[PDB]
């Protein structure tokens, strides 16, 4: 029923997904997940 | 038209992977020295 959309993602970029964070990410952008740091949180 | 219990909706228009999103919200589906002070005829002139 809902509209749709048609996007195109490289291949190397299935391991994206929403509601979830992936080790890439936390490897790559340390500083939403020291434990240290109140606004920047996961 | 479209507005929903005082919610005014109405100013809207109206008429690789492929992955399918939905439409209205998307998710998936110089100077050189010189002689002087440069430490000769400062120790020197025999003359």
């Amino acid at each position: 029923i809902p509209q749709a959309h048609e996007i195109v993602i490289p291949s190397y970029s299935k391991w994206f997904n929403l509601e979830k964070i992936h080790s890439i990410e936390v490897q790559s952008l340390p500083e939403f997940f020291t434990n240290r740091i109140p606004s920047k949180t996961p | 038209x479209x507005x929903x219990x005082g919610r005014x909706x109405x100013x809207x228009p109206x008429x690789x992977x492929t992955x399918x999103v939905t439409x209205l919200x998307x998710x998936x589906x110089r100077x050189y020295l010189r002689f002087h002070x440069x430490x000769y005829x400062x120790x020197x002139x025999x003359x």
